[PDB]
């Protein structure tokens, strides 16, 4: 899962 | 649909998409802004979908089925992340209320599926 903005 | 969907929750949400060729965020249906997120529930088949329209212009810019066995990624009390085959959908939320709404909602249509 990437990062969050 | 309105015959056979019912909507289980509403939040508020700036609804994302990531753009792994870029690596990086970006707006669902190409336009920034928050939308009314609902988790709709199919009661004849027992399948759910989320379904975002933008509270503005109303446009449609999520409506990914809920696959049974997903993993619903928490990264922060305030943005929710999962993915499919195909897209990784992130949910940047208005609120913590407004989180845990949705959260609630889309870890009962797990336990459901």
């Amino acid at each position: 899962x990437p990062p969050p903005p | 649909g309105s015959m056979s969907e019912q909507s289980i929750c509403q939040a508020r949400a700036a609804v994302m998409v990531y753009d792994d060729a870029n690596k990086k965020w970006v707006p669902a249906g190409g336009s920034t802004g928050f939308s009314r997120v609902h988790i709709y529930h199919h009661t004849g088949n027992n399948t759910f979908r989320v379904v975002g329209r933008k509270i503005q212009d109303h446009q449609v810019v999520i409506n990914c089925a809920i696959p049974k066995g997903l993993k619903y990624n928490q990264a922060t009390q305030t943005f929710h992340q999962w993915r499919d085959a195909r897209q990784v959908y992130g949910l940047n939320f208005g609120s913590k209320e407004d989180a845990n709404v949705f959260a609630s909602a889309m870890m009962h249509a797990l336990e459901v599926l």
